[PDB]
């Protein structure tokens, strides 16, 4: 909620995207993961073809 | 095709223990002795007969008429047809020519 | 006949970007948490 | 998800008057959502569109 | 689509509301009914409704394998005990059925009896599903086996034998039976037809469709944890009932900067008094060239500062009032250099011009929207009020 005028006092860039953490001085980003849905019927052909 | 006992609702079996065979359950004493015909089956299964006549087997199948190729037409390939899978599916035909060093054979 | 074209459809995109869109997923998820 | 403009009987739901209103500031995006002018679509649902 | 035929009426019979049951046999074709075979015994429990129905079986008929039946009876019943036997003879004389409940609540199901020109409805007391039971094999197995030979936290609630014991608590009830062939069935059938006048205006069913939709789609949230202060933009086209009209005008003039009078009655709608809104408007706007513009202080509260990425400064509305007075004095302001008069940075001047003016090439800035017939609305008095109020504000502003 700060305006750029106040951003200037904190030594931050108004254009900065944010959304990361600062831990011991380094900026860390928790990336988006990807995975299959649960509770779904899957029909699959075995390595033997069954 | 399958039958179920009306008395208890289970698959029945055929057995003989008297003058005539009978359709019988096994958890309830229901018996229905068979006395007429039925006209349907489970469609049995035996594998691909390919080389039982391979090569030049019994020459009783010599035939006269044959088709011809659209390109070359030397005197040696009389006609043929065969079948695909089972009782109630279509029957395929291929027309194949062979002298040497190619891979021609039509469908 | 030429079906008439809404020339300003694209103006919806800046409107959408004002509340959602870029980098807002991380912040919304953390806020909910 | 993705937003799309709804179409009925070969005319888009949105109209130049809505765009003029949005430019002037009378309405915002969520107004388009509530008046059934646009809607989100998921991968599974847009299989049927 | 006009009506064609058979505008049949419907009536509700409460005679058997707690007395009707619906049995069904998933394993039996509907063409093979049970009425032919005599029934012998039945049991029921009132709570957790379940039944045990005992069915006689023909033995004289040839399809009964007598040898197999004797073997089964020997396997299940004592060789010569016969004191408490599942069957009286040395062959099975009966087979048993057991019931399974389908759904806990049956309020939305009803049994309808058709009749010429009329339908008679009745609520069901329950629905049950009947299957043949194979427990005699278990009894035979048990007989074969008997012939062969600071406590921790309780978790007995979830155990099956708990429920078995709880069901066993309920005492059994024995029932008499009458088949469909008995005239007793037809006699009892009379109770479905509820008596009364054919045409009656029901006292209930007063809810209009809006109330019905409200009733069967209850609001998702009974009470919200926060109040809609709405400092930022919110749903606008819906005139929120919780939002008083004065604040409606406030937020609307905060969103759109300059706006003629007509669009106000266009947006609020004709339901609101057109005279009362004048009050809010004069608290929140003034006629430049016959069109309202929002105060500077509404956009610039006294506790704020220049938010734009140019030069921070103390909140100075006076520049906005100055350019606004210039717009009142002339149709369009040629002065690029308003900064020379009011001493802000050029970017602030351009921002101030942006809200209410548009650029014309080599011709300065022009008021964004044109003049109007301000006298059509019969308030020249408020026009004069604004006029000498602006005379006073100009006198104040002339100090700098
Ligand atoms: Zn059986």
């Amino acid at each position: 909620g700060k305006t750029p005028a106040e951003f200037a006092k904190l030594n931050e860039c108004p254009l900065d995207p944010g959304g990361y953490f600062i831990v011991k001085g380094v900026e860390k980003v928790i990336l988006i993961q990807e995975q299959l849905s649960k509770n779904r019927i899957i029909v699959e052909a075995d390595r033997k073809g069954a | 095709m399958l039958l179920f006992c009306p008395g208890c609702g289970n698959g029945l079996i055929v057995e003989e223990g008297q003058r005539c065979h009978r359709f019988s359950c096994n958890t309830c004493p229901y018996v229905h002795n068979i006395t007429r015909k039925v006209t349907n089956r489970k469609y049995p299964k035996l594998k691909e007969v390919d080389d039982v006549l391979g090569g030049a087997a019994a020459w009783e199948n010599v035939d006269s008429t044959a088709e011809s190729c659209p390109k070359c037409e030397h005197p040696r390939a009389y006609f043929m047809q065969l079948q695909t899978r089972s009782a109630d599916e279509p029957m395929t035909t291929f027309y194949k020519c062979c002298n040497a060093q190619c891979g021609h054979r039509w469908r | 006949a030429p079906i008439p074209t809404v020339e300003e459809k694209w103006r919806l995109l800046p409107a959408f970007l004002k509340v959602k869109g870029l980098v807002k997923q991380h912040i919304d998820s953390f806020n909910y948490f | 998800c993705r937003p799309y403009i709804i179409v009925k009987k070969q005319k888009p739901a949105v109209t130049n008057k809505h765009m003029e209103e949005l430019a002037q500031g009378y309405r915002n995006f969520e107004d388009f959502l509530h008046e059934s002018l646009v809607e989100y679509l998921d991968v599974n649902e847009e299989n049927d569109c | 689509d006009d009506p064609v035929v058979q505008e049949i009426d419907v009536y509700l019979a409460k005679s058997l509301a707690e007395k009707l049951y619906l049995f069904q046999y998933p394993v039996r074709p509907a063409s093979m009914t049970y009425d032919d075979i005599p029934h012998l015994s039945a049991k029921i429990k009132p709570k957790q409704q379940k039944v045990e129905l005992e069915m006689a079986i023909d033995t004289l008929n040839p399809n009964y394998c007598r040898s197999k039946g004797e073997q089964i009876a020997l396997n299940v019943d004592g060789a010569c005990a016969d004191e408490t036997s599942t069957y009286s003879s040395k062959l099975m004389d009966k087979q048993t059925f057991c019931s399974s409940q389908t759904t806990s609540n049956t309020s939305r199901y009803a049994a309808a009896l058709y009749r010429q020109g009329e339908l008679h409805l009745t609520p069901l007391h329950g629905i049950l599903q009947l299957r043949p039971s194979f427990s005699y094999l278990d009894k035979a197995d048990a007989k074969h086996r008997e012939r062969e030979a600071e406590q921790a936290r309780q978790r007995r609630v979830q155990s099956y034998e708990f429920l078995q014991k709880k069901h066993a608590e309920e005492p059994w009830v024995h029932l008499h039976y009458y088949g469909l062939r008995d005239s007793r069935s037809e006699h009892e059938r009379q109770y479905l037809l509820c008596p009364g006048s054919s045409g009656v205006e029901n006292t209930e069913l007063v809810k209009s469709p809006s109330e019905y939709l409200m009733m069967l789609m209850p609001p998702s949230q009974e009470e919200e944890k926060d109040k809609p202060v709405a400092p930022s933009n919110v749903l606008s086209m819906a005139q929120l009932r919780t939002l008083p009209l004065a604040d409606q005008i406030k937020i609307l003039m905060k969103n759109v900067k300059v706006m003629p009078f007509a669009n106000l009655m266009s947006l609020l709608g004709p339901s609101i008094d057109s005279v009362a809104v004048l009050r809010g408007i004069q608290k929140v706007a003034m006629l430049v060239q016959g069109n309202w513009v929002v105060k500077s202080d509404i956009l610039y509260p006294k506790d704020s500062s220049s938010p734009h990425s140019g030069v921070p400064a103390e909140v100075l509305c006076r520049g906005r009032d100055f350019v606004m007075w210039k717009f009142t004095q002339s149709r369009w302001v040629v002065r690029k250099e308003v900064a020379t008069v009011t001493k802000l940075c050029a970017e602030d001047v351009k921002d101030f011009l942006e809200h209410m003016a548009v650029v014309r090439i080599n011709k300065g800035w022009e008021f964004i929207l044109p003049y109007d017939g301000e006298f059509i609305k019969k308030h020249p008095d408020v026009v004069q009020r604004q006029h000498m109020l602006w005379t006073g504000i100009q006198a104040k502003l002339e100090k700098v």
